[PDB]
This record gives C-alpha cells, structure tokens and sequence, in this order.
C-alpha cells in the first residue's frame, strides 16, 4: 500500500489519499457563499443545468435537515446524503433523548468525529466531501460551521467555497479590515441576501434569474429556502 | 562530436515577435534580462553588478515557450543552439556527460550564442542518500551541468535559458542564484490573451466575415496556448470539405466546439505549480 | 489471516503442500531423540544441548513429559508448541478416565494428537504445528509394549524403534543393524547399552547432555541417575579396546 | 487508471478524485438494451426493446419489467438480475414503510432509500456496484414524478428519460418533441408519441427485429396504479408509429 | 462486510524497527510546536494555532483541552486524532476509576490507559496509530504536581520542562540554559511564552495564543459553595489580556 | 595527459572582494600556504603539517569560490578540476587518469589540487551488485590509498567540496586525510550581513541618499548567494525606469522581490 | 482485502525452514536497553542500563526496566513499554486469581508457562505480529526455593543461573563465565553487576541516572523475602564504595 489505501501512512511522514478527498469537492464547479446577521443568515449556490428533460424543483444540493439547523453540501451528492441522513437521523436522538435539539456545534462536533473513525478503521472510504452548517442558536447567534473529510471543523464570520474560494473571500475580507466587524448589518432577512449577491457578482460580472440560484436563511426556528424575484433591487444602483 | 555539430539548425532566422501574443510583460520581464548584456554590457559595469547568468520558464504544456525560446533569436541575429534534456544518455557512462564539457566550450569558440534546453524535470532530480544502481548517474551527470556554469571555471558572454512542465522535484542547488537569477511562470491567458492569439492565424490566411470573436472567445476559457492553430485550420479544414474554398465564420464554431471535449476526455491532468 | 487460507490451502501443481514440508524440514534443528520397547520394558533417551554451565540443571524443562503413570512424551524441535500438546492431551485423559471410568489406552491418544494437527492444518487463520513427537507406554493391565511416532501433517505409524531430529539418518541405521524384530533385548539394562551406544556418534562423550527414563509393566515410571547413566557411559567405553 | 494503477479496486479514489471502478459500470449499461421515462401531464410512462435473440422466444411470456407495491413502476437496463436484486428490495422496504406509517410510499422519500442502498455498495472494498441505469416513475397526492438511476446514486428527476444504446439518438427526439409540447401531454397519446422511438432507435442494429413492450400509469386511466397496454390501443399505435416513420 | 482483520503494523522490518511508528512520528516533528514544564507550585503548557486564513475564528478551535479539573492537556501533532481519543479519556476516568471509587483519578496511570487507547490500535486489524504525542499535567497528594509525554506507541516518560513538534529541539536547546530547578510560575510562563516566540514569525499576537496552568484551587469557580470537602478547580486556563499584559513586559 | 594552469587565467577575485566567514578565512590559511610560506617557525617544533581538508554546507554559500582567491594567491601549481570526470567510457581510464594526477603535482610540486564537488564519487557502501558502480569505488580506493598509502607527498591534500556531508565513508573522513572539516552556514546573524551587503555594495554604484535598515532587522532567515540577487535586481528595479542611479525603494520594492514566498503549497491539505 | 492486505507473511514458514517475524523480533530487541539477573545463595538481584538519560528528564521518580507482579516475584523488562503494560495487566491478575481459589501463592512454575501461552498464541493464530519482548524473572516458593527465569516472544522459557539480555549481551556472559561461582552471597554478586555493566556501555562515567537495580533477600528468619527496589541515594551509596 502507502499509496492507496489510508490506514498506513507514507514514509515521509503523511498520506496522499486522503488529499484526493478534498479534490473531489470541485468535482462540479460549483461556487457558494455564507454569511451573518443580528436574527439572520443567507446561503447560496449557483445552480447549472446541462440537458433540459430535469425537474428543477427535484434539483437540490441543499437539505434543511430540522428546525434550527441548516446545510448545504459541496462535491457530489450521493456521497453527500448519506452523510445528511444521520444527521437528520440523529437529531431524533439528542432531543429524545437529552431533552431538546441539537446545536450546530455538538453535530460538527460530531458528523466529524465519526469522519475520523472513517479513516482509521478503512473500511469505509471517506466521505467524498466538504460540507457547510448554518443555524440561530440562543447563547452565541447566528453562528456558522465548516467540516470536511478529516475533521478540523472551524467556527465562521463568513465562508466561501468552490473552486473559487481564493478571490471571493478576497471580495469579502477586503471590507471586514474596513468595516471593523465581524457582524454584519441590516438584520432584516432581505437586505442581507443582496450584499451576498452583489459582492459575488462584483467578482464574477454574471446574469441570473430565478432558475439558477437560490437562497437559504437562518431564523428563529425557521429555515427555508424562497422565491429569488429580489435579483430586481440590485439594478437600481448604477 | 559530431553530434554537437548537428543539433545547430537554425542558429539565426528571425521570426519575431509580432507573431506571438499574451506575454508583453514576460518578455517585457526578458527582453531585459539577457539582450543588455549582448548589447551594451558595460552598464553592469557602469552602475556593479555581477550580471546574470540562466534563466527558466514554467508553466503547463503546449503552451508558446519554446517559440519565446526561439523568438529571442530574430531580435539578436546572434546565435542559437536548441537541444533537449533527454537524447543524452546512452549505455557507456561518462559519454553522456563528457558531452556537456564539449557543448559549453563549443559556445566560447563562437558567440554571441546561447542555449535552450527542454524537459530539464530528466536531469531535476533531488540528490538522494538511497538509489538504484543507475539512477546515480544522472545525478552525477547533473553536477556537471551544476559546475559549468558557475563552477570555478569562469564563464561570461554566454547564456543558458531551460524548461519544463514540472518545477518541482528539483535539486535547489541548481535553483542558487548566480546559477539562474530569475523565474518566471507563463500561464494559459486570459481571454484577450487568448485573443491576439486566435487572430494571428487569420492575419495570414483568407478571412471573408467580421470579427465575431467575443462569444467564441467565451468558449475561449478552456483552451491552452496551441490548440488553436488546429482549430484555426480545422475550420477550412471542412469548409472545403463541402468544396467551398472561400473560408466562413460559420464553419469553425463546428471545430471550436468539437475540440473541447475530445480535449476534454484526456484533458486538465495536472498543472504543476 | 483470520481465514484467508494463506499458502496452507494451496496445493502445488507437485501435489505437496508447501508449509507442512516445510515444517518438518524445519525440525530437523532441533535436539534428536529415540524409543525402544525390549521384551518387557520401554526406553527412551534425548539429549541436552551444550549449555556454558548456567543452563539450570534443577528444573530445565525436559523432553519426557508424563501424562499418567503409564505413559509419556517425547518431542522434538519448537518448544512453545510443545508445551500446548502435552497440555490438551493429559486434559483428554483425566477426562477419559472420568465419563468412561477407566483409563487411556494409547491407540486411543495417538489417534488424536494426530488428529489435531490436521485441524491445525485444514483451518485458517493457523500455523501448523512445526513438531513431531512419539508417545511410549503400557496400556492398563497389560505387558504389551507400544510406541507411537506422529508428525505435523497428521499421520500416526507404530513402530519397535526410531529417532527424530537432527542427525537421525546418521543413527537409524545403526538401530536398524542391531535391534531388529526377530527377538528383542532380554530386560532393562540391555536395552540402555544398546540405546546409548547409539547415540555415541553424536555426542562427543557428554554424559551429562543425555537423559533418559524406562517404562515398566504395572506402571513403574522412572527417571535415571547421571551416576547409574555415566558408569554405563565408562564401560562401554571400556569395550572399545582394539 | 491505466497499468499499475486504482481502477481495478473499488474504494480508492484515482488522483483526479474518481473511482474508475465505477465509470467502467455505465458503458456496460451502454452496452445493454433501450429504455425510457416520460413524464405524462397526469403521470408517468416507459418502455423497452425486448430483444429477440432468436426465433424460439415468447410474446408476452418473459417481461424486462418489475414493478413496486401498487403505484410505483420501475424498468431496468444494462444487466437485469442486479436491477431484479434492489427491485427485490424495492417491495421489501416499501413494506416496512406501509405496515408503520399506515400509508402507501411517497416517491421521493423512497429514492432516499434505493439512492443509498448502491450507494452503500460503492463505499466498501468487497463489493460490487449495481451495472444498470435504473427508471422509477409514479403518482401521489403532490401528483406524479420521475426518477433516473445512476449507479453512483446521481438520481435526479426528469421529465423525459433514456438509456441504452441509443441514448443521445432518442432522447434528441425527447427534447425536439416536449418543445412543441410545453402543455404536457396527457397518457394515451404519449404512447405512440414514444413507440415512435424504438422502431427509430434500432436503427443501430438492423441485423435483427425485436419487440417491446409499455407501461401505463395515470389519474383519469388507473386511478395513478401500475399496468400494461394490450388489445386495440398499442397496437393502434406500433402501426401509427411505424406508419409515420416512412 | 470489513474482510481486513489483517494486521496493519505486525510487519517488523528484518532491522526490527516498525514501519508506521516512524513514519507516524514523521508527522508530528512536522506538525506544529507546542511545550510544557514544570515548577515547584505550579504547571504550564502552551502552543500556538496558525489559523492559515483571517476569517476562520480562533477561540471556538481550543487546542488545549480539559479532561479533569486537576489535569489538562495540550498536543502538537494532527488535530483531529486528538479531539476524537479524549472523549474516550475523560470518559475512563468516569469509568475506570471515580464510578468504581468516587474519586478523580491519580495521573501515575491515566495516562497508562490513554496509552492503552493506543497500542491496541497499533496492534489490532487495519487500524492507523494516532497522529499525535501529546502531553499532560496534573496534581495529586502521593505525588502532588508532575508532568507526562506520551507517543503514539504507548510509551510515556515523564519530564521536566519539554517541547514537541517543529522547533522543539531547539526548544529543548534553549530550555535548559536559562531554566532552573525552582523558576516558580510568574517567571516560568515568561521564559516559556518567549520559548515559543523565537518558533513563530507572522505575528505574535495576545490573541495568538493559549495555554493554561495547574495551580491552586479557585472555588470562585466551584459554583457550589457551601460543602468544605469541595476544593476548587486546580485547572485553570487564561483569557487573552491577562496573557497580554505578562506580554507588554517583553 | 591531465592539465594545470598559471597565469593563461584566474579567477579575477581577492580576499577583499569577499568579506564575512571570516574564521574561515584563517583556519584555511594554515593548513595550505602559510606552511608552503612560512616553514621554519613550526619546524622549530617539527609537527606534521596539516593538510588537505572538506568544507562543506547548504548550496551557495561560497562553498565554491573561497578558493578563488586564495587561487589567485596562490604562489605554487594550481588546477581546474571536478568529479565526475573521471569516470571514462572504458575501465581503466579512471584509475589510470587520476594516479598521475598525484604525480603531476608531484612532477611540479609543491603544489595543491581541487574539486568542485566529490559527492557522486564517495558514498557509505562501496556498493556491490552491478558492473559499474564498483568502478567508481576504484576511483574512491585509489585515491584513498595514494592520500596516505606508503609515501605520498609533502603537499597538502584534495579539497574537497559538496552540498552534503554525511553520505560518504569515515574512511576518508578522519585524520591524515581530511584533518579539518568546515561549516558554512549563513543563519541571518546580524554581526556580518551589515558588513557583507555593504562589501557587495561598495563595489557598486550606490545613492549616498539612500535607506539601507530597512531590511536587516526586518528579515532574519537568510542566505549568501541570493542576497546578490536583490542588489543585482535593486539596479533592474531601476533602469525598467531608464533610471541611472538606484534610489532607496529599489531595495524595498525588492526585498519581497527575491525572498518573499513563505508558504502556500497545499495548507490545509498538507496533513489533516 | 487478501490479494493486497499482505496478511499472509505471518505465521508461516521459509522454505528453508524457519520464520522470520520472530527471528526479527529476537533481533529487534537488541536495539533496545540492558539488563541482568543472577542467583545468589542468600538471595537474588537484578539491574538495568538505561539509555533515556537527557539531563532534564526526571529518571528519579519511579522506573520503566522493572516492574513487579505481586509480594514476591519481580522482573526485568526488556522491549517495547506499549507492549509491557497489558500482559503485565494480565499477570498482576493470575496471583491474586490463584490465591483467590486455593488461598496461596504462585508456584512460578507455572505462571511463565501461562504468560509465554499468550506470545505462542499470536505466533500461531491471526496474523498479528507477536509481544516484541523479552523478560527476566525472580521469585521464591518452597516445592523449589530460589529459581530464575527467562523468556522470549516466541514463548520458549529457559530456566538459567545468571544472565544478561538487550544489547551486546554475547560476550557479558563471556564476560562473567569465568566469575561465576555457585557459593554466592548476595555482597559478592552486585561486585559482578558493576563490574559486568561498567565494562560494555556507551560512557564509563555510567551517572547513577542511568542504573536501575533490585535486590531479594531472607531477614525474617522463617519468613517470606524482601522485595526492595532501591532508589537514588541507596543506588549510589554502593556506586561509590566500590571506589569508582
Ligand atoms: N559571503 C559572500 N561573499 C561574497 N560573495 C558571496 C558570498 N556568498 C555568496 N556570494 C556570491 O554567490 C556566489 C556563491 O558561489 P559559491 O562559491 O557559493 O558556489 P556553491 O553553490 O557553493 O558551489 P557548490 O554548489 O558546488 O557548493 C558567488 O558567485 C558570489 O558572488
Ligand atoms: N502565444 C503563442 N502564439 C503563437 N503560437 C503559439 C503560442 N503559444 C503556443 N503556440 C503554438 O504552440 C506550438 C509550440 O509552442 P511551444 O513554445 O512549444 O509551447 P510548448 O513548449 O508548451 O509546446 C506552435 O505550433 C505554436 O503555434
């Protein structure tokens, strides 16, 4: 082995495979974007749509697994909702059983902890995947949460994802140097879906509808996705 | 021996630099480093500077750099010799290297002249504690090439520029300053960079219609540096199929969107730095 | 390997079996041994491989080993494996004797321990076991004297003598020369004379690297001393005057 | 993965990230019979080329559909038996979800079982994954669906399907038709509008005749229950079809 | 389902060194520096965090953990193969020692059973040792205050004043010249905060960085005050001015 | 038959177009020239001479041209060799090439001989399952005996020079052979840069107007052959600008120029 | 699975006869500490020749070349610690199980062939490499009186006088097969010990840091034996009466 499998490392004091984990998240050029709020949150995700015989609704990378509680996947999907499903089927045991529902924390503090036991005992491959969480908690707000193949799942002011998470922070990081804040403003659920809109169009210059980007928002045991007819009240800037 | 008397083909002839495009800064990055010297060397005397000696490239293949390698030729008049990194191993050890010793001499008998030298990634090696029983000797046959041209035989008015599609895996004493005192990266450009690219080849052949380049440059995302020349062809390549002399801009679109996925099936395998 | 099957189950195109060959061909290493049964008594003999003088003459660990009154042991090559045989055989006879209320006979205890082995090698995830070992003694009641060789690949064959171990084929055909099937030795000590004797080729005079017991009816198990064995070492040395 | 590679064994991620166990799976499914999903305004239905490999076989004797509980037709490709596997699964699981929740199956929660059950055979090493590109198409209160199946689980839902051998041939047509079409057609008619394809897609294999056979599923016609189509009605239409193809 | 029992690790190479523990070690010299010593009255451990991008907050990943209130821990190493093991370790210390007793357990051999999580991983069928050497101290009353490494074979030394990871040897280098046999605390944390600055470039700001102590007792902490058999919490860690003003001081 | 040079060329360089490693510049002058100079003083105590020596370090560094100007004050026969030469199509070519070498210097000693590098022609094992790589541990025993065989010379002995030194055998590295081995590294310590940069600078054209601790103190992990680099590109960040004499921001819109790449290969992905 | 998970070099054979995993094993100790064990007539002894001895790594607190199984038998680990600790936790167990159902202490006999039947049962079964260790022993009854033992990882025990293991332990026998009598009190045997340890080791110099030793003796006159390991200061007091 050293080179295929993973439970044995390579000679020079790592592994490679599970390196290639990570490279498969940009296995469908997909770009996404998450940010912050007094009682509120945004979640988005271009959407492509090769040949047209699909059901857009049916289309979805996004799986709002409780109330509370939030994701959106990277990478490809099947890998992805068997990683979603037990954690929906989990949140039927942390509120059965110590009392009510789950945290974002506790879960990445979990659906990773098990990722690691993915990649001792071989067995399983890894799950070909990053994959995000958003939420409105009581003590700490709105807080966001990253995990992945391995496990060094980290607390957010914002993300950015893709294979093109190198210059879209760069759109983003530019100003929170500026604004001195790791919170942002104009709470209401609206105002902040055009501020991810706009910063990610700064950087990428693209046209869009309805059909081919969405939305997702955390609130108070609230989350959902919605109609995008608000693409209108950018254009009335320049 | 004679096969250094063979390799020098066209140690002269300018095709310039008109015919290239994307890299005005680049070159702009080059044309300063090497022509200076060859043209009015006292400057580094003038203002004390150990003038330079090597120079790179990286970057992905198929992608314009040995035509830089050779463009640099129609500027100076002055000499050339091209050359690979692999044809010079052989069975009988030494012979492969003794070579090197016989090439740089062969410079200082005849110049301003200077050396190209591709898939150096052959001779890139890391000196390793651990080997096979041969594997060695190309190591040995490397410091060579590692000596010469800083070694303490003295060396000036002479240049060597090297290549690969694989920056890493090499011997970071090679990479010493005084050995090479510059890199660069050429990259696939952006669009316009792509852009002058795509003309160049209608500014020689029969073009009949209007630009209508900026939605077929917005295909122009995907390509390298050199698969449009085929595509530039490919186009009249069956515009005439239907025995149509007269090229259209109609015709190649069939070509600039067929040589995408059968680019794809065996495309994007890696990019090395 | 738990299964796995590794090179134990593939046969080779010779028809053999590499691994079991293989042991057997690895036992030969290890210290000889031997087994006579006379008219009336049964002998066997070992030997100990030469120590510095610190190999702890009180309680080595030898190569008779009992399992009742009326039976032993004796082994050859790997130790730790033979350490478990001895163990799960004398389980069998106190157990033996127990739901069937009366003893072992041997007919009855070489079947299994060559048995056994054959499920240490027709398994998986299990290493033969690299040894061969004969059995030796009376059963109940009876003057009849046996003895039974066994090896790793599972085959028991009675015998009158043989050894096992280093340096046998360098000694059978001694054995083979003087005892033989027409009558045997008269009693104990014939036997003895006749069992060193043989073993001499070897043995660069060590008396004290030889030890030996007998097997007598009525179950009279004994070990010998290295005084009543060296002035058996002297005087047969003492007939090799010309 | 060529020589001295990854694709050989499942579960080990080739170094552009892909499991070339698996990519070998869908040219074998490209190496099998026809089949399609279409999406009635009202519901849903399919079809295949049965494939006579000799004169000495049966019309309506050995069918190449299963089929769910009550309502959920489901078709196969590629390789059968592995397809006649997971359909196996398809009644038993469908059964656990009845007995339960006092209800029949909803169709997408049920791909939420039979997306995973593959999936949970590419993920190990001593397993093989499903050689077929499965079809699942039904009806329920929030109204009928239609679901492709990719061995790696990449299930979306379609309006209009293919597979086999004739893929970007046929499903051509699909788009080139529902064009004309955006008002969704209702049941009877769609049949003939989709028969129109086998007897163009064999068109690679002319060595040889063949037949087929349909699927019949809707609100005003079954009540939304799975069926076939005999009598008048079908072949009404493989004459139609036949007829307007000359 | 899962047919590779076959032992990973089992294979001694002929010169008799394992493959995976010298490559495993290969890792943690490659990972990240951390430290920890010791005084006469008090204990100290520290490291830094390299967040590698700005946004990512850096107080949500404590690389210093607790495990009891008297014994803390810190690693240099792979992160995720230490936040899974210590929930199997404080979870012991429940089991194998306070439910059966009541007591909080002795370090002389808490850290012998998380050594116990590991050579049975090292040992059994397809399974990877883990990416890491931490360390941990704590306090008793046979033995009061002490300090352990331990690494990922299972054999734990004690120690008086050690670094692991990147620079460490030149930690080590450093340590012992201007240490002492008693630097109580307040100078102690000095030397160790600078023993880590000379191992950083980027920035060494207050917020950089954790560590934490093993002290005295702090029932200010206790919360449930009114029971004299209830010490406080030995354990302790520090926010990020309290550090930053040890730190205008150098 | 091998070569030797006097005075058809040098290498055009001095002790004071150099500067820094400066215990070096001594522990070297004992062993070679002062001995060939000044005799009598220790023959007044008579010990052996010290002889040839190693001197090793990372690449660069000047491994390679402190001899330079000792070479060119040299006052005896001098060369201009390196390693793998040696090696010849045929066998005995080698061998035979490199025992005359000694009787070279010897035919003009006294006289002191050089490698450039050695470290392809002198490993730990003298390795044994294949036809060729024996024939270059003829090269390594030969030498190893005409070093300090029977009756070698009163010269002092082959420099050698390398980017490694662990690789190759005790046998040659121990006295009577290798009598002193030498470090050269560079560490960024702030006693010598703020000779060395002004030593490389005052040879040069230099704006007396100018900034020049704006990057000592601030850069700390440094090395001896790339510092030319900024202060050869410190005149290219000039004359891009047609400009004819360098200004102070040259260095600091250089200092990032040559040094400045501190980490981003594969971050997060490089072992979590 | 079986075509790459190389679970088949265990527990078999060369063809020549012979495995490798244990004569590696065997081997692979000998890159590891030093230590010994004798038999006086008096009583008995051990030692130890660390390696471990930075000057700030506390080696004064308790000790890693020696453990102990109950009241009156001790050892004299040689090997790797990870794999010293579970059949150790499983030997502490066998005493206090064997006087648990016959109310009396171990004949050592018979505990070594219960702690070798473990490192046989590796080497046989599974595929899992065996205990890379070896041992020493030191323990007194009445059916024998004094005995000595020692072992290895395949499960061979070996009943010996006087003894050395680890490191370059070929020529300590033949170091001290001339010096060993059989008389033997205790205050002439540690005279062999140092003289033994102080001629084969890295520095003569031999800091009391690195030394470890034990001791056995009879004080109470029809009563059981002494287990005393000694510490620093009671190591050093016979470290310098012999002058050194
Ligand atoms: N301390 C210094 N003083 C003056 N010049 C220096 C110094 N360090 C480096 N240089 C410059 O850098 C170059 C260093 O060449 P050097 O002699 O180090 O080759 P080298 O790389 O050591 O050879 P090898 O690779 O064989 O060891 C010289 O050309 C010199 O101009
Ligand atoms: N910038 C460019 N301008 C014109 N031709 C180019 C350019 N880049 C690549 N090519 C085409 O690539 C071919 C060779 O380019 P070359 O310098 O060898 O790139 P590479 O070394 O990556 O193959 C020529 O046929 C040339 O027409």
């Amino acid at each position: 082995g050293y080179d295929r499998h993973i439970t044995i490392f390579s000679p020079e004091g790592r592994l490679y495979q599970v390196e290639y984990a990570f490279k498969a998240t940009n296995q469908t050029n997909i770009n996404s974007l998450a940010v912050r709020g007094k009682d509120c949150t945004v979640v988005i995700s271009q959407k492509k749509v090769p040949d047209k015989l699909l059901d857009p609704t049916t289309v979805s990378y996004i799986f709002c697994i409780s109330r509370t509680i939030g994701m959106v996947v990277n990478g490809p999907i099947p890998d992805a909702r068997n990683a979603a499903l037990r954690a929906k089927a989990e949140a039927a045991e942390f509120r059965y059983k110590y009392g009510y529902d789950m945290p974002c924390d506790v879960l990445a503090k979990r659906m990773a902890n098990l990722s690691q036991i993915y990649t001792q005992r071989a067995y399983m491959r890894p799950l070909g995947v990053i994959l995000t969480f958003v939420s409105v908690d009581e003590e700490l707000g709105p807080s966001i949460y990253k995990t992945d193949p391995a496990g060094y799942y980290v607390g957010y002011k914002a993300t950015a994802t893709g294979p093109k998470q190198q210059e879209i922070t760069t759109n983003l990081e530019n100003h929170f140097k500026k604004s001195k804040i790791d919170h942002i403003n104009e709470e209401s659920w609206e105002k902040v879906v055009e501020f991810a809109i706009t910063h990610m169009i700064d950087a990428l210059g693209t046209e869009f509808s309805k059909n081919d980007l969405e939305v997702g928002v955390a609130t108070k045991d609230k989350f959902f996705t919605l109609s995008a007819e608000n693409i209108e009240e950018r254009l009335v800037a320049i | 021996d004679p096969l250094v008397y063979n390799m020098t083909s066209f140690e002269q002839g300018e095709i310039t630099f008109d015919g290239i495009g994307g890299l005005t800064e680049q070159i702009r990055e080059l044309r300063e480093v090497i022509e200076l010297p060859l043209k009015n060397p006292e400057i580094f005397q003038r203002v004390g500077i150990k003038p330079p000696k090597g120079v790179l490239l990286y970057g992905p293949p198929g992608t314009g750099k040995t035509l830089l390698a050779k463009a640099v030729a129609a500027t100076i008049g002055a000499n050339f010799i091209f050359s690979p990194a692999s044809g010079i191993v052989d069975k009988y050890i030494g012979e492969s290297a003794r070579i090197i010793r016989e090439m740089f001499a062969y410079a200082k008998e005849h110049e301003p002249c200077i050396i190209f030298m591709d898939e150096v990634d052959a001779i890139g090696g890391r000196r390793f504690s651990e080997g096979t029983s041969a594997d060695r000797e190309i190591q040995r046959t490397l410091m060579e090439l590692l000596t010469q041209m800083d070694g303490f035989d003295n060396l000036g008015q002479t240049k060597i520029i090297m290549a690969t599609n694989r920056p890493d895996t090499l011997d970071p004493a090679l990479l010493r300053p005084g050995r090479l005192d510059r890199k660069v990266e050429i990259p696939l450009p952006n669009e316009a960079g792509r852009l002058e690219i795509f003309k160049i080849h209608t500014a020689k052949v029969k073009k009949t219609g209007e630009f209508d380049f900026e939605a077929a440059v917005k295909m122009s995302d995907g390509f390298n540096g050199a698969d449009i020349r085929n595509c530039a062809t490919e186009a009249g390549f069956f515009a005439i199929r239907d025995d149509r002399d007269h090229i259209n801009p109609d015709d190649l679109m069939k070509a600039v969107r067929k040589v995408a996925e059968v680019k794809k099936l065996e495309g994007t395998i890696e990019y090395q730095k | 390997m738990s299964g796995y099957d590794r090179a134990l189950s593939i046969f080779s195109p010779d028809g053999h079996i590499f691994q079991v060959e293989y042991a057997l061909e690895a036992v030969k290493r290890g210290t000889c041994a031997v087994g006579v049964k006379g008219k009336n008594c049964v002998v066997l003999g070992c030997e100990r491989r030469s120590t510095l003088k610190l190999q702890d003459t009180r309680i080595t660990p030898s190569k008779v080993s009992k399992i009742d009154s009326h039976v032993v042991l004796s082994f050859s090559g790997l130790n730790a494996d033979s350490r478990i045989l001895i163990e799960k055989a004398r389980v069998e006879a106190q157990s033996h004797r127990l739901t069937l209320e009366d003893p072992v006979t041997v007919e009855y205890l070489t079947r299994y321990v060559a048995g056994v082995q054959q499920r240490y090698t027709q398994s998986g995830g299990v290493r033969p076991f690299g040894v061969s070992t004969l059995i030796a003694g009376f059963d109940p009641r009876d003057d009849e004297p046996k003895l039974y060789q066994t090896e790793p690949s599972g085959i028991y064959s009675s015998w009158s003598a043989q050894t096992i171990g280093r340096n046998s084929k360098t000694v059978r055909e001694f054995l083979e020369k003087n005892y033989d099937r027409k009558e045997p030795p008269a009693t104990v000590e014939e036997c003895v004379k006749l069992t060193v004797r043989s073993l001499l080729e070897v043995v660069q005079t060590g008396a004290k690297n030889i030890e030996i017991t007998v097997v007598k009816p009525d179950s009279d198990i004994v070990a010998l001393s290295s005084e009543e064995i060296n002035q058996y070492v002297t005087q047969i040395e003492q007939e090799k005057q010309e | 993965s060529i020589g001295t590679g990854y694709d050989l064994s499942n579960s080990v991620f080739s170094p552009d990230g892909r499991n070339f166990q698996v990519e070998y799976a869908v040219k074998a499914v490209e190496n099998g019979t026809t089949s399609i999903g279409i999406k009635c305004n009202d519901g849903v239905v399919f079809a295949v080329e049965k494939l006579i490999t000799s004169k000495l076989l049966v019309p309506q004797k050995n069918v190449k559909i299963q089929v769910v509980d009550r309502h959920i037709g489901c078709v196969y490709s590629g390789l059968i038996p592995d397809g006649r596997h997971l359909v196996n699964r398809g009644r038993e699981e469908a059964a656990s979800f009845k007995k339960l929740y006092k209800t029949p199956i909803p169709i997408p929660a049920f791909a939420d079982r039979l997306g995973q059950y593959v999936q949970a055979h590419t993920l190990y090493n001593s397993v093989r994954p499903f050689g077929v590109s499965t079809i699942f198409g039904g009806v329920d209160k929030n109204g009928a669906h239609l679901y492709m199946l990719e061995p790696s689980g990449s299930y979306w839902g379609y309006k209009g399907a293919a597979t086999g051998k004739g893929r970007q041939s046929a499903k051509a047509e699909l788009e080139k038709l529902v064009d004309h079409h955006p008002e969704g057609l209702s049941a009877r008619e769609a049949v003939k509008q989709a028969a129109k394809i086998i007897y163009l897609a064999h068109e690679d294999n002319k060595e040889k005749d063949f037949e087929l056979e349909i699927s019949w599923c809707s609100l005003s016609e079954t009540n939304g229950l799975h069926k076939f189509v005999k009598g008048d009605l079908l072949q009404e239409a493989i004459d139609f079809a036949q007829k307007e193809i000359n | 389902m899962t047919d590779r029992y076959s032992f990973s690790l089992t294979t001694f190479s002929p010169s008799g060194k394992l493959g995976q523990i010298d490559y495993a070690l290969t890792a943690v010299k490659q990972g990240v520096t951390s430290l920890g010593i010791k005084a006469t009255n008090g204990v100290v451990i520290a490291t830094e965090k390299k967040s590698s991008s700005p946004l990512a907050m850096s107080e949500t990943l404590s690389k210093v953990s607790l495990l009891t209130p008297d014994i803390g821990a810190v690693y240099s190493g792979m992160g995720p193969d230490y936040r899974v093991l210590v929930d199997k370790s404080r979870k012991v210390a429940h089991t194998s020692y306070k439910r059966i007793y009541g007591e909080y357990p002795p370090t002389k051999l808490l850290v012998s059973e998380v050594a116990k999580i590991m050579q049975e991983a090292t040992q059994s069928g397809g399974v990877r040792p883990f990416g890491v050497s931490l360390l941990i101290a704590g306090h008793d009353e046979f033995n009061g205050f002490s300090l352990y490494q331990v690494d990922p074979s299972g054999s734990y030394f004690p120690w008086k004043a050690t670094a692991i990871g990147k620079g460490s040897v030149a930690a080590k280098t450093f340590l012992e010249k201007r240490w002492n046999d008693e630097l109580e605390l307040e100078d102690a944390i000095h030397i160790a905060l600078l023993t880590l600055k000379e191992s950083v470039e980027g920035e060494f700001n207050g917020d950089t960085i954790e560590l934490a102590i093993i002290g005295d007792e702090n029932p200010d902490l206790l919360g449930y005050t009114g029971i004299p058999t209830d010490k406080g919490p030995r354990f302790r860690k520090l926010t990020s001015q309290e550090i930053n003003d040890r730190l205008e001081a150098l | 038959s091998i070569s030797v040079m006097g005075e058809n060329e040098k290498p055009d360089v001095t002790y004071a177009d150099v500067g820094g490693l400066d215990m070096q510049k001594q522990e070297i002058r004992e062993a070679v020239e002062l001995p060939l100079v000044q005799a009598d003083l220790y023959e007044q105590i008579g010990i052996d001479p010290p002889r040839g020596v190693l001197l090793y370090g990372p690449p660069g560094t000047g491994k390679t041209m402190l001899v330079k100007a000792v070479a060119n004050s040299t006052k005896a026969a001098f060369i201009r060799v390196n390693g793998s030469e040696f090696v010849h199509k045929y066998l005995g070519e080698g061998p035979r090439m490199v025992r005359d070498v000694f009787r070279l210097a010897r035919e003009n000693a006294p006289s002191i001989i050089f490698i450039d590098e050695v470290d392809s022609i002198a490993t730990k094992r003298f390795d044994a399952q294949t036809g060729s790589d024996r024939e270059v541990q003829r090269i390594l025993i030969e030498l190893l005996t005409q070093m300090d065989g029977f009756d070698q010379s009163t010269n002092v002995k082959v420099i050698m020079a390398t980017n490694r030194a662990d690789t190759l055998d005790p046998a040659l590295l121990r006295p009577g052979r290798l009598d002193r081995k030498i470090e050269f590294p560079s560490l960024r310590d702030r006693r010598e840069r703020r000779l060395i940069f002004g030593t490389i600078a005052s040879k040069m054209s230099l704006a007396p107007e100018a900034d020049l601790d704006s990057l000592i103190i601030r850069n700390d992990s440094l090395s001896g052959a790339v510092i030319a680099a900024i202060m050869q590109e410190a005149g290219l960040r000039a004359v891009r600008k047609n400009r004819y004499v360098i200004l102070q921001s040259d260095l600091e819109e250089a200092y990032a120029t040559q040094v400045k790449t501190d980490n981003t290969v594969d971050k997060f992905d490089f072992y979590k | 699975m079986g075509s790459r998970r190389y679970d088949s070099r265990t527990t078999i054979f060369s063809p020549e006869g012979r495995l490798y995993q244990v004569e590696y094993a065997l081997e692979s100790i000998s890159h590891a500490g030093t230590a010994i064990g004798i038999m006086a007539s008096d009583g008995i002894v051990l030692a130890a020749e660390r390696k471990v001895t930075s000057t700030l790594l506390e080696q004064d607190t308790s000790t890693e070349k020696l453990y102990k199984l109950n009241d009156k038998i001790a050892v004299a680990v040689a090997g790797l610690t990870a794999d010293a600790e579970i059949l150790i936790n499983t030997a502490r167990i066998h005493a206090q199980n064997y006087l648990k159902t016959y109310n009396e202490d171990i004949p050592v006999e018979i505990l070594v062939r219960r702690l070798s039947d473990i490192k046989q049962g590796y080497t046989q079964h599974g595929g899992l490499r065996p205990f890379g260790v070896s041992f020493i022993y030191a323990g007194y009854d009445d059916r024998y009186g004094y005995q000595l033992y020692t072992s290895n990882p395949s499960g061979n025990y070996t009943g010996w006088k006087a003894i050395s293991v680890g490191a370059n332990t070929s020529a300590a026998q033949t170091l001290l097969q001339m010096d060993y009598k059989d008389d033997m009190k205790v205050d002439d045997a540690i005279e062999l010990a140092l003289k033994t340890l102080s001629k084969t080791t890295d520095s003569s110099a031999l800091t009391y840091d690195r030394l470890e030793f034990a001791t056995i003796r009879k004080g109470a006159n029809d009563g059981e034996v002494y287990q005393k390991i000694f510490k620093p200061q009671e190591i050093k007091d016979i470290l310098v009466k012999t002058g050194i």
